[PDB]
């Protein structure tokens, strides 16, 4: 079991700036991280596949950054619609996901 | 013009995975043999490299023809689409044709359908070579060959009288052996698979005495002689005479490491590694003398006076008898 | 007739094939699931910088020009097969000389699922290549990278995966291990995109973990230096009013260890910066010369 | 005439023969019976941990369609025809490098029976390759062995076995090997699990004992009689300083 | 020992085949490295190569791409043990210079023309070269067109130069033979009574 | 070890045509669908002949049949020595080749050049 | 070097004795090493005799 520890746990940030959350592993996950965009009373979607790869139908704004345990994802200048959980998940084992990050205005 | 005709006449109907005479009789294969140069015979892997020129001659009724010429005379282009014997030299660690510039085959069907086919080998053979008596050895180490899928009731084997044809003898890379001769032979053997005709051409080589003579036999008795001369050297300088004893020990086992570094790993003992052992063996007797002999002056002078002039006639007396023996005893036998 | 149907059924398989074509050339991307199971983990060489191994690259994807319906679900065909079909061009961006045995029959394998699923596994060795740097020799660690990836086939057509998760992918057998001097610790496996001349290609990457054994040169370096060091420093012990005998132990000790550090630096390739071993061959040089 | 016969009875043979299918493509699996004549065991490397070993490997399987009653005796085609027959997929699991003599034709045989039954047999010379523990050297023995294996086909596809179990390995008395000495030798017949199905295995086994004699007379003499040369440093005296540093150090270097 | 180098490189090459030309489907076709038997490839040699493979693991590893207009690429991998003939009157403090001639065997210069593709960028890849004691310090490539008894053929050549560290030399042979000479120079300070020692120390010398 | 351009040339009056070109240079497959001399070298040991990238040989048809065919080789050849003024010494290392399976009656060779300017 | 131990003293036993015993080892580690570079032939090269008459040398 690899653990997955995503900071911060609650932020929030007005729209307009660049945000930034962070990801760190236990264990080496090389590049094997994704990042899913959980809204309310919905399902989530990948985002950001691989360790920085945009998913098809993704904005420019998402971005990821990649490493053997680290990983950030940046979203510059953000909008009404992007406030919803921020999930990172690992996948060079079996899977394991992180406690997410509320983002609110 | 009329013999493209006739090489398209020999090869309609013709299949060549059957030999000729399939459900007839054994078919004879008369070979021969030119032995351009046998290689350097290196006892390391017990192999010698040879190069030869196997031509073997058959009877084919299938490649009968009647025409005005006799002969047809022809490249390797033409002997992919006969039959070819499959003859294998069952004592050939690697070897293989030659392929420059064309491949090096040569194909001569005559009227009557005898077929010749001569090729270019370079055979790595390997022999066996009983490692005694060294460097004064002699070998006959063989060089065999013999159909592989067909037994004895499908090709037979058979030499011609003046198959085996040697070259020059002087342009060969026999530097240690000295061709002295040669023998054919023809038998049969037993295998999983059934009887097989085996053919065997041995080669006599004799190994000439001129290298090892100077590499290890001189300096080893000169090691001796040069541990004896601490027998002249006065008694009461001692480190001069430790220091001789002890270094030609070095020497002579550093020695004795690269004599027996020169042929295999073997674990019997040599006609060598016997003459180093015993040079060894005389050099550390000449060390404890004079240990004893140091020991003695303290306790009685006069017995370690007489027992140098003892050694001085003992030792070179002891080393030309046990000489005399072992080169009589290894060269006449 | 079993052997005949199956005649035609491989015969209405290959009737209008382009094996110069890739499954969905215009349509689709095609996905390559890879494995691999190191049989042996080969010597690895420190002077020519390489290290070889011996795995079973299988490789997996799906060709819909191979469906098929019969009295069996897959299909053991040979391997003479698979150069009638089309095959992906894997190559190891870094091997040297690496060989495909042939063995009795090319040591191939190809397992046609009937609805188009095709394996094909091929047993290899591969003479890789593993840069080391040497700085801490003889106590460092290395991690000898394996990549492989396509050849002519960029990120828009071929693109590669594990077909297990990736951490369950390369396997190792258990007495798999030829390593006399080094120690394998463990497999890492990662996925990347390079950038050639020509395009954009996937690369899978493997790294093997090594870590180097002790127990040679400590025997044959660090206990003749101890005891060359050992015996100089004998040499006080001796009285004042022996001076050959004192003479004798300097020289003789100098002359060991100039043998022995010029001996012990011939093993690691020629390279440009100080090892651990030579800094402690030169302290005890040292100790002998003071 | 007979030749005539023996003509279109192997053009009926290889007429309408597949080679991608087994015998049996859907039935039972087919049974390979193994012999081996080995020829020599050339070197034994502890450098490179691996031994050399040449061989008459050969194979026996029943081919149902190459079955004839018009002739009875057992034909012997040329060895060209190995590459229109269907012949298994045996590899060396351990070996390094591995190649059939090509001198002067292909050096493999195969011939077939009247009943179907075809032999095919091959002379190769493998390096295979066998980790030694010298922890006892030299007065160790190794066992190391040839592992074989069919590579395409599973174990509900092939069945290897050796033929008669006990002469299917033959000519092992009759090495020589200038350092060791076989000792005996085992077949093991057994199946090997891997990801995609379980295999058939074959294993022979050889146990090496390694000589002594040339370890004494090169390297264990020399050192007993240098400590013995070391000991007499003691009936020299004391005084003399030069003479019994001489013969330590000296002892030492050797 | 050998007076050689042994590289290995992607060599690619780019030609103009009308008879590949197709105008219906917009996409740069790829082929399999199997269609190279059925095209024309030009008859490249390297001339100073000894022994050369094309990789074939886990196929033959060459590129064959054809382009919408009749533009034919075609890569290699390539691993040319090329001989390089080294003057050693300054080893170990010498800078090497060893080419790669690129020449067409078959075809004089009225029948193929080499050059090099952008003439700065075509060989890549040269400074991420890291040696364990060489260090690539320039790399040049020369176009020529060579004369033999059978016509004028065109050469490229590709030519580093390379040059020799000596931290490895002076830390192997300079500084145990210095060393050695500061030991002999002790000799002198020894009484010149000492008949033993002083000869043991110029022996022990001459004989490191 | 010698690495050489072996250059042969034949009259074929089998290739004769007629077209708007002189010489056919043309590639080096054309030269396995000719007759071409099988010369082997008869001291050489292990000859290789190049096959980077594509064979390394040459065909020029010319248009009166005389073709021209050569390879690019690298000839091990046997040099027997007398190393007995060793270190001053002098040799003279022989390259003999010759006509595998046509004599003399059928296939003669000779340089194409004064003998002194052809190799 | 060998000539050289005839101008010492004949008082300084040990000196002359290292130098002979070195210079006759040195001798013969060079005529093997010297043989060592040539193929194993069974005659005797002109670097053979120049040897054997340095070993001669050395040893008188
Ligand atoms: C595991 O994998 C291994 C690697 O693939 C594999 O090794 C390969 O084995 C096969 C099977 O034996 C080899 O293929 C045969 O090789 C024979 C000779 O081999 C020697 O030469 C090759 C290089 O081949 C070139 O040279 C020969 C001789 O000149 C040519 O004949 C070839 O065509 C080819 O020429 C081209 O390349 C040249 C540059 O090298 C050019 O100069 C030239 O112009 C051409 O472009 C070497 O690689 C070999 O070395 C290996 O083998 C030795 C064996 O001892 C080993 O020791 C060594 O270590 C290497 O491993 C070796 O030196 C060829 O003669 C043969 O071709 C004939 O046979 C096949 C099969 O029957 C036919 O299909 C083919 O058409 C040829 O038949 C024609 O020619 C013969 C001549 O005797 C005629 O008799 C015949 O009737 C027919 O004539 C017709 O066609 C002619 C034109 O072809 C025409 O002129 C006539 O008029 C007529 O119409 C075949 O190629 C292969 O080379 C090995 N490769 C390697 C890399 O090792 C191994 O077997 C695998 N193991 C298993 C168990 O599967
Ligand atoms: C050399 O080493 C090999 C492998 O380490 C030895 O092979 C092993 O031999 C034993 C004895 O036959 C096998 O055990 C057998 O298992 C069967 C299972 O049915 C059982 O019926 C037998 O009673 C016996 O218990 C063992 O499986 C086998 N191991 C392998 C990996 O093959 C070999 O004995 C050693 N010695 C020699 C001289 O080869
Ligand atoms: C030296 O290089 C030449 C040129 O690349 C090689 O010639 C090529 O050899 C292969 C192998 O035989 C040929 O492929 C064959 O194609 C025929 C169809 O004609 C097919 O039936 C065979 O199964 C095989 O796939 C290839 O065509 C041929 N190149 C050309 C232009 O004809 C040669 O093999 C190389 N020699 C060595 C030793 O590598
Ligand atoms: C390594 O060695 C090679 C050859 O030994 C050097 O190549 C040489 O470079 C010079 C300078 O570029 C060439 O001179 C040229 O002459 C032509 C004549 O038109 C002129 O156009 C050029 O501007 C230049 O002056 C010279 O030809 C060439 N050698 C050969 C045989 O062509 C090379 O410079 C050396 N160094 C390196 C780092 O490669
Ligand atoms: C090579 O073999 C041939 C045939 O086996 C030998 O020829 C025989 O020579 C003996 C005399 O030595 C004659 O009595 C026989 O009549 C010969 N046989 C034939 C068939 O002519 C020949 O001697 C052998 N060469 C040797 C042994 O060197
Ligand atoms: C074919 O082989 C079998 C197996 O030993 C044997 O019984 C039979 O006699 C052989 N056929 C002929 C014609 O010898
Ligand atoms: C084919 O290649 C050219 C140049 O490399 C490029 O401009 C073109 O876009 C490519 N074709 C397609 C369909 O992308």
């Amino acid at each position: 079991n690899i653990v997955m520890t995503q900071s911060p746990k609650s932020m929030s940030m007005s729209v307009g700036e660049r945000v930034t959350l962070s990801c760190k592993a236990s264990e080496y996950v090389g590049t094997y991280v994704s990042w899913y965009q959980q809204k309310p009373e919905q399902s989530p979607k990948l985002l950001i596949y691989g360790a920085s790869n945009r998913y098809t139908g993704v904005p420019d704004r998402f971005t990821g950054s990649g490493s053997a345990t680290d990983f950030t994802l940046t979203i510059g200048s953000v909008q009404a619609e992007d406030l919803a959980d921020y999930h990172c998940g690992q996948s060079y084992s079996y899977p394991t996901f992180g406690a997410g990050t509320k983002l609110e205005l | 013009g009329d013999v493209t005709v006739i090489l398209n006449n020999l090869l309609e109907g013709y299949d060549n995975k059957l030999r000729p005479d399939i459900g007839v009789k054994p078919t004879l294969i008369h070979t021969d043999m030119y032995v351009n140069s046998i290689g350097p015979v290196n006892a390391i892997n017990m192999e010698y490299t040879i190069d030869i020129f196997f031509a073997q001659t058959w009877y084919d009724r299938r490649l009968k023809f009647n025409s005005t010429i006799k002969v047809l005379r022809l490249n390797s282009n033409m002997v992919g689409k006969i039959w070819i014997p499959d003859t294998f030299f069952r004592n050939s660690k690697k070897a293989d044709a030659h392929w420059i510039t064309t491949p090096n085959r040569m194909l001569r069907i005559w009227n009557d359908g005898r077929v010749l086919y001569t090729l270019r080998l370079t055979i790595d053979a390997e022999c066996q070579l009983q490692l005694h008596n060294f460097p004064m050895d002699e070998h006959s180490c063989p060089l065999e060959f013999s159909s592989y899928g067909y037994p004895r009731e499908e090709i037979v084997y058979q030499w011609k009288r003046s198959s085996v044809e040697v070259g020059d003898t002087r342009s060969w890379r026999l530097y240690q052996f000295s061709f002295v001769g040669l023998r054919n032979t023809t038998e049969v053997v037993k295998t999983t698979s059934g009887d097989y005709v085996v053919m065997s051409v041995y080669f006599d080589l004799s190994r000439r005495m001129g290298y090892f003579t100077i590499q290890t036999y001189i300096p080893c008795t000169l090691i001796v002689v040069l541990s004896w001369v601490s027998f002249w050297i006065n008694k009461d300088a001692v480190p001069a005479r430790t220091s001789l004893g002890i270094t030609t020990v070095l020497t002579m086992t550093t020695l004795s490491t690269i004599a027996r570094k020169s042929l295999p790993k073997v674990s019997y003992v040599t006609a060598m590694d016997l003459f180093v052992s015993v040079c060894f063996i005389f050099v550390f007797s000449a060390l404890v003398e004079y240990g004893t002999l140091h020991y003695f002056v303290s306790s009685q002078p006069a017995r370690a006076a007489k027992m140098d002039s003892y050694a001085r006639i003992f030792f070179p007396t002891a080393f030309c008898l046990f000489n005399l023996v072992y080169w009589v005893s290894y060269l006449y036998l | 007739d079993n052997t005949t149907v199956f005649t035609r059924i491989l015969d209405r398989l290959l009737d209008g094939y382009d094996n110069r074509l890739r499954p969905g050339l215009g349509e689709r991307v095609t996905e390559v699931k890879t494995d691999i199971f190191v049989t042996s983990f080969g010597p690895v060489s420190d002077h020519d910088m390489e290290y070889t191994i011996d795995v079973f690259f299988r490789q997996s994807w799906k060709d819909e020009r191979l469906k098929f319906k019969g009295p069996m679900t897959v299909l053991r065909l040979n391997n003479l097969m698979a150069s009638k079909i089309w095959t992906p061009d894997t190559f190891f961006h870094n091997g040297k000389k690496s060989v495909a045995h042939n063995m009795t029959m090319p040591n191939k394998l190809l397992r046609i699922t009937e609805d188009g699923t095709l394996l094909y596994t091929m047993r290899l060795t591969v003479r890789a290549e593993c840069p080391m740097h040497l700085e801490d020799f003889p106590m460092d660690a290395h991690a000898c990278p394996l990549k492989f990836g396509s050849y002519a086939y960029t990120r828009a057509e071929v693109v590669y995966e594990w077909t297990r998760e990736p951490a369950r992918s390369v396997v190792v057998a258990e007495d798999g291990s030829r390593l006399n001097q080094y120690d394998l610790l463990g497999q890492t496996v990662d996925s990347g995109i390079v950038q050639s001349s020509t395009g954009e290609y996937v690369v899978m990457t493997t790294h093997f973990h090594l870590k180097r054994k002790i127990g040679y040169f400590v025997i044959q370096t660090y206990l003749p230096c101890i005891m060359t060091v050992i015996l100089s420093q004998v040499s006080f012990w001796l009285n004042r009013e022996s001076v050959p005998a004192r003479t004798v132990f300097g020289v003789t000790t100098v002359l060991t260890m100039t043998t022995l550090s010029i001996s012990a630096r011939n093993s690691l390739p020629k390279v440009a910066y100080a090892t651990a071993m030579d800094w402690f061959i030169a302290v005890c040089y040292a100790f002998v010369f003071s | 005439s007979n030749m005539s016969l023996v003509k279109e009875t192997v053009d009926r043979l290889l007429k309408g023969y597949d080679i991608r299918l087994r015998p049996d493509f859907g039935g039972p699996p087919v049974a390979v019976g193994m012999n081996i004549d080995i020829a020599s065991i050339d070197m034994v490397s502890e450098v490179n941990m691996d031994y050399t070993l040449t061989m008459y490997f050969q194979q026996a399987w029943r081919d149902k369609r190459l079955s004839y009653n018009v002739i009875p005796l057992n034909l012997t085609l040329d060895n060209r025809v190995a590459d229109q027959l269907w012949v298994p997929d045996t590899y060396f699991l351990n070996d390094k490098k591995s190649f059939v003599h090509g001198v002067t034709v292909k050096n493999r045989m195969i011939r077939l029976h009247p009943d179907g039954t075809v032999l095919y047999g091959l002379r190769i010379t493998t390096t295979a390759a066998c980790m030694m523990d010298l922890r006892r050297y030299p007065l160790d023995e190794q066992n190391c062995t040839l592992e074989i294996e069919s590579y395409g086909y599973t174990t509900d596809d092939i069945e290897f076995y050796w033929r008669g179990d006990d002469n299917a390995v033959t000519g092992v008395t009759k090495i020589e090997l200038p350092q060791f000495s076989i000792v005996d030798y085992k077949l093991i017949t057994k199946k090997v699990v891997f990801s995609t199905g379980s295999y058939p295995r074959l294993s022979l086994s050889f146990k090496l004992k390694r000589n002594i004699g040339y370890f004494i007379l090169q390297t264990y003499m020399p050192s007993i009689l240098i400590t013995i040369l070391s000991w007499v440093s003691f009936w020299i005296n004391y005084d003399a300083s030069a003479a019994r540093v001489a013969l330590g150090i000296t002892t030492v270097l050797t």
